[PDB]
């Protein structure tokens, strides 16, 4: 996250860190807890990965430097990548992770609410993106979970900044014309959440953008409402 | 994954 600040405990209790351990352990992506055994993230987080035994999913953690060999983590039972996701193309950048065991809910570990199928922003005027990703292009993973407030941009205006790519109705964009505040490398798969009437909901999944926090280059997110039929079907069928 | 994506080896 570029231009953000340090979060406090319990602000973002759905945020998870998706890490891998081969010989060394590293944070790769964010994700959102959406039910007791389900994390929602980006499909591109699985491109160029070994099989799932490598993953360690941390929840209820604010600071990655607080993680030790004894810190509990979740393991993966199932990965459900959208059937129509193709890496070169980048549409349908969405994936479900089923955990090996359900998590107990606490103030620091609980699920984000989901939108209804076929929902529109606006109504979303107060949106935030979180993660442990780089704080500048060519930066490094941050220790304390970062937060930043970013306005949604219309698909028409987002499209003008991305002549080579089609901005579809299944994407949502967010950013400042002057840049300076954005998701970045390592924020993939994490949440774009908006507070409406006191309650937070998951509006987007961090996906792509040109560099990080450049002027006139908004972040692009998978629009969760446009995949609600898929999320429900896949999680019901598995459960 | 293309460079526009945000995973560490895109
Ligand atoms: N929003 C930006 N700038 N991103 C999204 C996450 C991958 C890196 C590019």
């Amino acid at each position: 996250i570029v231009g953000g600040t340090n979060s406090s405990w319990g602000e973002w209790p759905w945020q998870v860190s998706l890490q891998v351990k081969l010989t060394a352990q590293r944070h790769l992506c964010g994700g959102s807890l959406i039910g007791h055994q389900w994390v929602l993230t980006a499909a591109h987080c699985f491109d160029g990965l070994p099989l799932q035994d490598v993953w360690r999913i941390y929840s209820g953690i604010l600071n990655l430097s607080d993680i030790t060999k004894d810190t509990p983590f979740s393991q993966i039972k199932e990965i459900i990548i959208h059937q129509n996701y193709k890496v070169s193309e980048g549409n349908h950048d969405i994936a479900l992770i089923k955990l090996q065991a359900p998590l107990n809910y606490t103030e620091f570990q609980k699920p984000i609410s989901l939108p209804s199928k076929g929902d529109t922003s606006t109504i979303y005027t107060n949106c935030w993106v979180t993660g442990w990703g780089f704080s500048k292009e060519k930066g490094e993973i941050q220790n304390i979970l970062q937060k930043v407030n970013i306005p949604l941009v219309t698909n028409e205006e987002c499209q003008k900044r991305y002549q080579d790519y089609k901005i579809t109705q299944r994407m949502v964009c967010a950013g400042y014309k002057e840049g300076g505040k954005d998701a970045c490398k390592g924020d993939s798969g994490g949440p774009l959440v908006c507070k409406h009437n006191g309650m937070w909901r998951l509006v987007g999944i961090t996906s792509w953008g040109e560099g990080c926090a450049r002027r006139e280059q908004p972040g692009v997110y998978t629009k969760v409402a446009e995949y609600m039929d898929w999320i429900l079907e896949k999680t019901q069928s598995s459960d | 994954c293309p460079a526009r994506f945000a995973a560490l080896f895109c």
